[PDB]
């Protein structure tokens, strides 16, 4: 019954600034994490596996770090393109747990 | 009444190279290059 | 490329049950690594786990919603379903099917084919 | 860099080449299951006792020699084993003076990947070697207590019977009687 | 790679260990790469009366393919040896944890 | 540079305890595993151990001179002292304060300045 | 209760002599054998580590050898300034336990 937390909730940014975007556990969840990204209207694409690798196709620009309570994605520069929605997905138990979402404008 | 049997542990930052693991902390370490 | 697609007949009346699809197109349901799960998501709330299962046939299900689940898989047709039961307005929503691995191996040393490490989703079906 | 006059170290291209003398640096009584001990400050390997008197650690002086024996060994041996100014050519050399790069290009590139090798792989050597000898250990103080003891996992023993100072540290020497302590063991054993 | 075969009153079946499968599979990326990583001409020509030049170039030459051809050799016959006996390191830890 | 020196009255009258102290003037006292002893020497008779000491508090001590002996240590004062009983003419003599190392680590690997692994004695104090 | 022995007490040579002096023990003990050097009114220094390890600073004409009952000391050349008393202790049990001594001139 672990629960997530992300904030803040809105990010509001022009293009070419540095995000830092932080999801934080209660229990001792060890580096089981990963990133959705979530276009308007469309299904979830997966950017980061266990919180500290990309995935193959991946852009350079995003990265990831943190480990047990919290993790923290950082985006180098931003692009038209990047407007969606941000959810950190847990795996440590059977229970699969989602954010509660990090819209960005 | 107990008896256990364990290793020493201090507060050290040096970090070494593996094959399997990068950046693994240990103890003690030596330096063999010069800059 | 393994494609996953969902179908159902998105007209559900409450206190009734409710069933989906979802099949595979490509390289069939592999055996080697792989959770076959079901992901909703309210329209106007966020994402919501539904379940999980793995080739063999164990399952396992979300405690808050494990009132009437049921995930099934048939190889040979390669497709999997599921169950759901007295859906209300906050249960008609958006359901995906989804293709996770189980292990991360971006230099390909353990599933050979390079696409065979990707966390491929589905299309989204609106149930209402 | 690498034109050097004198008595003077090989050159590499490394930027990084650090050898392991020590143990991994795990923190946080449990035994070596759990992890490492901070409190001991006396030695690389060693005991932890408690009982009516008090309670307190100790060292294994035999087996931290032993291994400063071999780690002194190993970085003298690869000290010992891997123990020019430049020259000039004009226009109509061009030949040699590739020749002359394409020697000194090739012996550093060896060299380096030789020091890289020896490093990486005798560091596995010294941390398997560490994991060995807490194992020994282990596996003595076992054999020595036999049933009188019952391990909890986590490289620990409980004493069935009483166990004083003296009797600790005839179990930390090596010389523990067997016979002498063996019926209050066996009725504590079967009376739970 | 690894895993638990049961059998019981409600059934019988496999299963997997995914935890100790990940570590198999870092450590085999991670010594992979590393032999890539740390193993990261067009010819010259000489007349008649250079033929000692000639000589010292195919000397040059034919004595780093040697080196570089024995140190491949001797690197992968010690990672085989090395994968194998982590593995079955792998599967003695296994059944010693569920022994405890 | 680790430096070791003694303090006492030296006037004992027989049947009567003794009291040394020695103290430390450097790198103070060390966790590092060091026997802290003390060896007395008559005038005309050869070196003799009275009983070493460890950083914890735990003492061993000569078993032909058990009589009554007492060794203790202030790790605050960097000092230890010894305190011995019925002082005789044979008891009169000189008294050293040692600390020798645990291991033998000649190349630094171990304890990390090269002055840890001396065997530093006491100056040494006639007591009559 | 293991008790040393030294022979002979007293050693007489010139200048550029070599000298051989002998430690016996009845036990068998393991390499636990020191070589301490006493001055006339001074303290003593130690020479050997465990019967077979010079300490750093000790000259190279003193060296060492021996194992289990028996242990020697060798000096290839000596000095006027190598006018001593030299003693062996041993540490194999919790028991410490000198040689009755040997006077050098
Ligand atoms: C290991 O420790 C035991 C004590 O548990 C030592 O036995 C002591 O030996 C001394 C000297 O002979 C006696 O005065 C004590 O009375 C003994 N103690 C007991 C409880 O009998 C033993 O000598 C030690 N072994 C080694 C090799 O040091
Ligand atoms: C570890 O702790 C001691 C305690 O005083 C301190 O002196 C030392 O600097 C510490 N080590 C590091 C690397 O900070
Ligand atoms: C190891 O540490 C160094 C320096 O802190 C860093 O440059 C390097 O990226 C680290 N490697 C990994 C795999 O984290």
């Amino acid at each position: 019954d672990i629960q997530m937390t992300q904030s803040p909730s809105s990010l509001s940014a022009s293009v070419g600034d540095r995000v830092t975007i932080t999801c934080r556990a209660s229990q001792g969840i060890r580096n089981d994490l990963g990133w959705y990204q979530q276009k308007p209207g469309k299904a979830p694409k997966r950017l980061i596996y266990a919180a500290s690798s990309l995935q193959s196709g991946v852009p350079s620009r995003f990265s990831g770090s943190g480990s047990g309570t919290e993790f923290t994605l950082t985006i180098s520069s931003l692009q038209p393109e990047d407007f969606a929605t941000y959810y950190c997905l847990q795996h440590n138990s059977y229970q699969w747990t989602f954010g509660q979402g990090t819209k960005v404008e | 009444d107990t008896i256990c049997i364990g290793y020493h542990a201090n507060n050290s930052t040096d970090t070494v190279d593996t094959v399997c693991e990068k950046n693994v902390t240990v103890t003690h370490s030596v330096n063999l290059l010069e800059d | 490329q393994v494609q996953l697609q969902e179908s159902g007949p998105g007209l559900v009346k409450p206190s009734q049950t409710l069933s989906l699809t979802c099949t595979v197109s490509g390289g069939s349901i592999s055996s080697g690594g792989y959770y076959w799960s079901w992901i909703r998501q309210h329209p106007g709330k966020g994402l919501e786990w539904i379940g999980y299962i793995y080739y063999s046939g164990s399952t396992y299900y979300n405690p808050s919603l494990k009132s009437r689940v049921t995930i099934s898989v048939d190889t040979s047709k390669n497709q999997f379903s599921l169950k759901l039961s007295s859906v209300t307005a906050a249960d008609t929503a958006v359901y995906y099917c989804a293709r996770v691995p189980f292990y991360y191996d971006s230099s390909g040393y353990y599933y050979g084919n390079a696409d065979d490490a990707f966390d491929i989703w589905g299309q989204g079906t609106m149930v209402t | 860099h690498p034109v050097t006059i004198g008595e003077c170290p090989k050159y590499v291209r490394s930027t990084k080449l650090r050898m392991v003398t020590g143990l991994r640096n795990i923190p946080s009584i449990a035994g070596f299951i759990e992890g490492g001990w901070t409190g001991m400050m006396d030695g690389w390997y060693g005991y932890h006792h408690q009982n009516e008197q008090g309670s307190g650690y100790a060292a294994d002086q035999k087996s931290t020699q032993n291994a400063i024996n071999c780690i002194t060994n190993k970085v003298n041996s690869v000290i010992e084993k891997m123990n020019a100014v430049g020259k000039e050519f004009n226009k109509l050399e061009k030949r040699m003076e590739n020749l002359n790069k394409k020697v000194d290009d090739g012996f550093l590139d060896i060299w380096t990947y030789n020091a890289e090798l020896l490093v990486l792989l005798e560091n596995e050597r010294t941390l398997d070697f560490h994991d060995s000898n807490v194992k020994n250990l282990y596996e003595k103080v076992k054999n020595q207590l036999r049933n009188n003891a019952k391990e909890l996992g986590n490289g620990c023993f409980e004493f069935y019977h009483k166990c004083d100072n003296e009797c600790m540290e005839s179990v930390k020497n090596g010389t523990y009687d067997y016979p002498k302590y063996s019926e209050e063991s066996k009725l504590n054993r079967e009376k739970i």
